[PDB]
């Protein structure tokens, strides 16, 4: 099976460089063009260029002469990508590919197999872990057939948190939304719907993990009084 | 370069219907314009080369044609599988470029939004700040206008919304939209509300609560 | 003899048919590198049957040629038939060009149906690409042919070399039957397709290339015909002791039992020799003529022949002919390089050199053509026979670069297929530049007539 | 050393020599069944030879590296193109997809060829990789 391992998610400071790489398995390493592709969010697939491990050549897109080298490692059949004097618009996916057909000559073709990415988020925040708030419905508003709760993680770096209700036993009904950013610190929150009758007769917990500074925090959602 | 423009960006549809879907390409491509599908948790995965030349493995019901500077996909009847981001890239000539993509989405019955606001936590506001929540949850379509008031008045500064995606199990999509204020700011007001447009009411849903109780 | 003249045909037809080849070497060697050249028109495989069958059918004329010319005055009598020896080269030249078109004009598979090839399926063997019908015509005038050098053999002097040469002339087109034999079972079929190919090339054409070369020794060095006879029958003694089991360096991996892999190596090891026993003849029998001969081109063609025979044959056969090196090497660059030299220095050469001989006194100019005329036979010559070792050397290396890459490293190191053939690139431009000198060189043979 | 000895070296050697190699050859014979696991020597197999052949495979391709050098072995292609399990469905959509134009790429002509001549294409293939070959070739790449 034809795969293609790449490397976990770096985090660098602006004018700083970083490295990343892509095991290839299961087929004639030396013998295709492996090509590297940018995906920022909301912004269209670019590639950035190719290296043949047969013989080492390289070809670049002109947008990233300056940003980019690309080398590769016979032995091992891993390729590499380093990315040099970083910028905020290099905060993106990364992805490794494998052209379809093999040889020298085949540089411009379509890919078969890719990689699952990279991430590279170019950032001058500290490691920051978040804080957490209880969200209780409306004060002595309750009269529906089911309830909303809330849970607002506020204020981390870097990405990304572990949002649970109840250690996970409470799990269907929940929207988990994805974080933006506000200034240079990541916020998000998550709502749990239950019907009225669960609670506040049953506790409701909210679990929240941000491994990058060793956090767990449980937040008990209380009736407001 | 050669500049790729993909249409729709987004088309919704059923099981079981056709689509297609189409590239364009600012000059001439020849024949080479290849289709790759993106889904979450997978790597992308090429489908069409050359125009129209399926990829191996690739169940007969996807196709594709076209030469020179236009060219299409069709899907001739949908499964619930081939719902997912579809990206054409041209391989006639250096550098390559892609297309930006076409979603194609799950089609389900109309639902308006299931509304809640929460006002600052008192752990928030001994600290300072006052966010005040708004969850819009389990709707659909997608367009969606929310908008916030603070004693009658419309307040645009420090929201922040985030949207999921389509949801794989109902089909609906859900928003929150979050305001910031300094708890000094909060204390200035009593009466705030959280207001969302959706196709499923000419009339907005409407929740809000005053800071006193 | 005046019936010795139905030998010009048949060596003018020989260089016609040469440059047709020549001409479609040089479209494949362009489609090595320029992938889509003449595609979908002419694809690699039809310019390659046209190539190799025409290589087959312009040294058949040639070998018909030899005969013709040698064979009555080996006799001391007339031909039996100078109208047969027309009738067969016209049937023979005619079913040449009409198969040649075959491939040229229907689709391989349209030509198969259309030939009926599904009543005998004999069609789509390496050098067997010709329809069934075809290979009967081509039996058929065989044994005309055959008939015909053979009743002047019988009503005539009998030598050691008329009697060696229809012995190879014999072998030759009974070996030829085994075309009509392909076998349900494909290791069965390899099996007795190198009854054809090996057992011609390294077996009963060695007879006849002996076997003219012994003839023109005896015509141009005046050196005596039972010295000459008794290497003659050194030679082809030592080519069948070696080749007949030696058939078996083409079973070492068709499937066949590993006993082969003894037996292939160890005697095809041996085969060298009849070809350095051809050199140490001619040049021996050369310096010790006791006239001087006024076509210095023919010594140069005798001792040309032996030489390369002995370099493509002998030296890059050897090369390859051990087992534990052909494990690497088969199927691969380095066997184009060696059936190149091989062909070209034991057989094209051959023929060329009783050309050189009869030619002149074929068209009743004398024993030899003035010296202009022999400076550009001579340059011919240089030219052909260079650019063939430079075709060998580029190829050689390609080869070597191609078992280095492809076929040396384990699964996942070794290089695939396409890949290797691109980084090979640069030896195929190198080969195709050769390829021209050759053209040239054959131009200038041409036209030293 | 005459040459009345020459020629009956020559006599005896050949003669001799023919003789040994027909004995090899009738050995040779009997083995064959075993070697080539004739047992699975299918009609559809027999049929993919014909397609084989009527196509002139060999006119750019090796088989047990033999034939033109063009194009890829196609021996042990099977291991290259999904197994035992997957390759008749890779087979029928690389015969489809021909030629791939690619500028400047040897090209492989399309043959136009029936799903069942496809299939028995296939099944020979197949069946000629499972030859005892004294294990050639040396890898997968053939
Ligand atoms: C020359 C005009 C060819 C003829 C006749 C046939 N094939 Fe071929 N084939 C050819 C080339 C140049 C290639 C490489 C294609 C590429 O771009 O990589 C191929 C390839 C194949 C393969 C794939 C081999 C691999 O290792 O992946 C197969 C299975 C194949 N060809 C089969 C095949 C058959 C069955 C043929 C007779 C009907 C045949 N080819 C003829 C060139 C040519
Ligand atoms: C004039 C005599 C010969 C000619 C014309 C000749 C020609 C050829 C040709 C054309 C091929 C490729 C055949 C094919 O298509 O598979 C070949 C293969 C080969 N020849 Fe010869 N050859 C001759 C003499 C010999 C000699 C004397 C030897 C031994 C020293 C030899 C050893 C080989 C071997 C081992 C191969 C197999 C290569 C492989 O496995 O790829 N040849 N020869
Ligand atoms: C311009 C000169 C030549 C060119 C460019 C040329 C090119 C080629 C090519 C490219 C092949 C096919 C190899 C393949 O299957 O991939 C071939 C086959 C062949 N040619 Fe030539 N050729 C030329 C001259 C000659 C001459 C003079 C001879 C007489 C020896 C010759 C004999 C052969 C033989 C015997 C084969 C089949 C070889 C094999 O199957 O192993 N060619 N030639
Ligand atoms: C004058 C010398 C004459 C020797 C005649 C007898 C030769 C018998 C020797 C075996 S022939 C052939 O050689 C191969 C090794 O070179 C042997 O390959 C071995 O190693 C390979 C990689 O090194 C590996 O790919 C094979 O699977 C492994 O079997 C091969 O089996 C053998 O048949
Ligand atoms: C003019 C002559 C043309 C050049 C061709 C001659 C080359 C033949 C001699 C082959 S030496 C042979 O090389 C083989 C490959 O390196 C080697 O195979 C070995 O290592 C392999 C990994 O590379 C692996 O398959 C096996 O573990 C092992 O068998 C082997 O060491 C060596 O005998
Ligand atoms: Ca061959
Ligand atoms: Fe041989």
């Amino acid at each position: 099976e034809v795969q293609l391992q790449q490397s976990g998610t770096v985090l660098a400071r602006p004018g700083a460089s970083v490295k990343m790489s892509c095991k290839a398995s299961g087929y004639s390493f030396t013998s295709y063009w492996m090509h590297w592709v940018k995906q920022r969010p909301g912004q269209g697939l670019e590639w950035i260029g190719a290296v043949y491990p047969g013989n080492s050549d390289t070809s670049y897109n002109q947008k990233f002469k300056g940003k980019a080298k690309l080398t590769a490692v016979t032995s091992a059949s891993t390729a590499y990508m380093e990315l040099s004097s970083l910028t905020n618009e290099d905060s993106a996916v990364y992805y490794c590919s494998r052209s379809s057909l093999d040889g020298y000559y085949v540089k411009n073709w379509c890919f078969d197999v890719w990689g699952q990415g990279t991430t590279v988020t170019v950032s001058s925040a500290k490691t920051t872990a978040p804080s957490v708030y209880p969200l209780a419905p409306v004060c002595g508003d309750t009269t529906g057939s089911s309830v909303t709760l809330g849970c607002l993680v506020k204020g981390y770096f870097p990405e990304p948190v572990t949002l649970t209700w109840n250690s996970g036993s409470l799990s269907s009904g929940v929207h988990t939304f994805p974080a933006v950013l506000q200034s240079d610190l990541y916020t998000l929150s998550s709502s749990v719907t239950v019907t009225s009758s669960t609670r506040p007769s049953q506790s409701i917990t909210c679990n929240v993990a941000h491994p990058a500074s060793s956090t767990k925090v449980d937040k008990k959602i209380e009736p407001r009084g | 370069d050669i500049q790729m423009t993909q249409s729709p960006p987004y088309l919704a549809a059923s099981p079981g219907e056709t689509i297609t879907i189409n590239c364009r390409a600012s000059k001439s491509i020849r024949k080479y314009l290849a289709w790759y599908q993106e889904k979450p948790g997978k790597t992308n995965k090429l489908l069409i080369y050359s125009g129209s030349t399926l990829q191996f493995g690739i169940p007969s019901r996807f196709s594709g044609s076209g030469s020179g500077t236009e060219f299409t996909l069709t899907i001739s009847s949908l499964e619930p599988e081939d719902f997912a981001m579809y990206y054409c890239q041209q391989h006639n000539e250096y550098p390559l470029t892609f297309g930006a993509g076409t979603k194609l989405e799950l089609k389900r019955a109309d639902a308006a939004p299931t509304v809640s606001i929460f006002p600052p936590s008192s752990e928030q506001l001994t600290s300072g700040g006052a966010s005040v929540v708004c969850f819009l949850n389990n709707f659909y379509p997608k367009d969606i206008n929310v908008k916030w008031k603070i004693d009658g008045s419309e307040r645009q500064n420090g929201v922040l919304n985030s949207w999921t995606d389509q949801d794989s199990k109902d089909s609906t999509y859900s928003m929150s939209s979050t305001l910031t204020l300094t708890k000094d700011e909060y204390e200035r007001h009593n009466s705030y509300t959280c207001e969302a447009t959706h196709k499923t009411s000419t009339s907005p849903i409407v929740k809000s609560f005053n800071r006193n109780e | 003899f005046a019936s010795q003249a139905v030998a010009k045909p048949y060596f003018v037809f020989a260089l016609i048919l040469f440059v047709g080849q020549i001409l479609f070497g040089l479209i494949m060697g362009l489609q090595y590198v320029v992938g889509d050249f003449l595609f979908p028109a002419i694809p690699f495989n039809v310019a390659r049957m046209v190539h190799t069958n025409l290589l087959i059918v312009w040294l058949l004329f040639g070998f018909m040629g030899a005969a013709y010319y040698l064979v009555p005055e080996e006799s001391d009598c007339e031909l039996y038939s100078p109208k047969l020896a027309w009738i067969l080269f016209w049937v023979f030249a005619a079913a040449g060009v009409l198969t040649i078109l075959g491939y040229l004009l229907v689709p391989y598979a349209g030509l198969a149906r259309l030939t009926g090839n599904e009543l005998w399926p004999t069609m789509g063997r390496e050098f067997l690409e010709q329809p069934t019908i075809s290979k009967a015509g081509i039996v058929i005038v065989a044994l005309g042919f055959l008939f015909n050098v053979g009743m002047t053999v019988l009503r005539g002097r009998k030598t050691a070399i008329s009697m060696v040469l229809m012995t190879g002339l014999i072998g030759l087109a009974l070996l030829f039957l085994f075309s009509f034999y392909n076998p349900e079972n494909l290791t069965r079929d390899k099996f007795y397709w190198w009854w054809v190919v090996h057992l011609w090339v390294e077996g009963v054409w060695e007879l006849i290339m002996g076997a003219i070369l012994a003839f023109v020794l005896v015509k141009i060095t005046g050196v005596d015909r039972e010295v000459i006879e008794k290497w003659l029958y050194v030679i082809i003694a030592m080519a069948l002791i070696s080749g007949i089991i030696g058939t078996g360096h083409h079973y070492f991996w068709i499937g066949v039992p590993g006993y082969w892999l003894w037996l292939g190596s160890v005697f095809s090891a041996l085969e060298p020799l009849p070809f350095f026993a051809m050199v140490l003849f001619a040049f021996n029998t050369i310096n010790r003529r006791r006239r001087d001969y006024p076509n210095r081109a023919v010594a140069l063609w005798a001792m040309g022949t032996t030489v390369m025979a002995f370099l493509g044959a002998g030296v890059w056969g050897f090369m390859h002919t051990l087992a534990p090196v052909n494990y690497y090497t088969h199927g691969t660059q380095l066997t184009a390089a060696h059936g190149h030299m091989a062909f070209y220095g034991a057989y094209a050469m051959i023929v060329m050199t009783i050309i050189s001989y009869a030619m002149p006194r074929l068209r009743g100019i004398g024993e030899a053509m003035d010296n202009r005329s022999q400076v550009l036979e001579m340059w011919g010559f240089w030219l052909m026979t260079v650019a063939m070792v430079f075709i060998t050397l580029f190829l050689s290396a390609a080869g070597v670069l191609q078992v280095w890459l492809q076929r040396m490293p384990a699964d996942g190191a070794a290089m695939t297929f396409m890949a290797t053939q691109d980084q090979l690139a640069i030896f195929y431009w190198l080969r195709e530049g050769a390829g021209v000198v050759f053209l040239i060189g054959l131009v200038a043979y041409l036209l030293s007539f | 050393f005459t040459k009345g000895m020459a020629r009956n070296i020559y006599f005896g050697g050949s003669v001799f020599f023919i003789l040994l190699f027909l004995a090899l050859t009738y050995h040779t014979e009997k083995t064959l069944p075993e070697r080539t696991n004739e047992a699975a020597m299918s009609a559809a197999v027999v049929r993919g030879k014909l397609v084989w052949e009527q196509n002139n495979c060999v006119g750019c391709h090796t088989l047990l590296g033999e034939g033109a050098y063009f194009a890829p072995e196609l021996g042990n292609v099977v291991g290259r193109r999904g197994g035992e399990e997957g390759f008749n469905t890779f087979l029928q959509a690389w015969m489809k997809i021909q030629p791939l134009n690619v500028p400047g790429r040897r090209a492989m002509p399309q043959f136009h060829l029936s799903e069942g001549q496809v299939d028995d294409l296939a099944e020979f293939l197949k069946w000629s990789s499972k030859i005892d070959t004294n294990q050639w070739p040396p890898n997968k790449e053939g």
